[PDB]
Formats: structure tokens, sequence, C-alpha cells
């Protein structure tokens, strides 16, 4: 029962999943350079102004 | 050592006004090289240099 119980809340978890992965992409990851994600997270210890100008015109 | 273009920048035209009020200092090196053009333009041709150039050969 309890399998059961996990087997039908995955499935219910797999159109949650879908749905979720699946919002307003809100300019996402994989899509921009190397600075621009280090500069999302934070202390990127490395600057380089050509990469900065290389991946700025790439979003 | 070709005059290199620009970098593409997807449909955003070279607005030179306002790039060239970003650099301010600009116009102060055109109007310089004005005034030295000008300047060397005055010693070239109170010197003959073409003149004396073309009537020898």
């Amino acid at each position: 029962l309890s399998k059961e119980i996990y087997d039908n809340e995955s499935e219910l978890r797999a159109s949650q999943s879908q749905q979720i992965m699946e919002l307003v992409g809100d300019i996402p990851k994989y899509s921009l350079g190397s600075e621009l994600r280090n500069r999302v997270e934070g202390e990127p210890q490395s600057t380089s102004i050509e990469r900065l100008i290389e991946d700025v015109l790439k979003l | 050592m070709l005059n290199d273009p620009i970098k593409s920048t997807a449909d955003v035209r070279l607005d030179k006004e306002e790039v060239l009020s970003l650099l301010p200092s600009l116009k102060e090196y055109t109007k310089k090289s004005k005034e030295l053009k000008e300047t060397m333009g005055q010693m070239i041709s109170d010197s003959h240099e073409e003149e004396i150039k073309e009537v020898f050969v």
C-alpha cells in the first residue's frame, strides 16, 4: 500500500516537475557566457574585460 | 593590420552621437588634429614641396 501510495505520488510529481520546468524561462542558464553566470553566483575572483565584451554580445 | 570593423550588436546601430558624448575628449583630439593639420599645411604650402618635387622630374 505504501509502494502504491509512492507510485501515485510520483505520477502526480511528474506533472508538477514538467510544469515547473516549463515555466517562464526568465533568461535561464546555458545561454549566457561564463562571466555572466559567474557574476550571478558572485565572487568571480578573476575579471577580464575581453570575455565580458565577448559574452555581453551573446545575451 | 586592417581597419577592423565593430563587433556585431544584433541590430543595434552605431549611434555616433551617444558614444561621442561618452568619450568627450575625442572632440578635443579632433580640434587639435584640425589645428595641427592646418599648421602643417601652412608649413607645407610655404615650403613649395610639391612645386620643387614637380619642377625637377
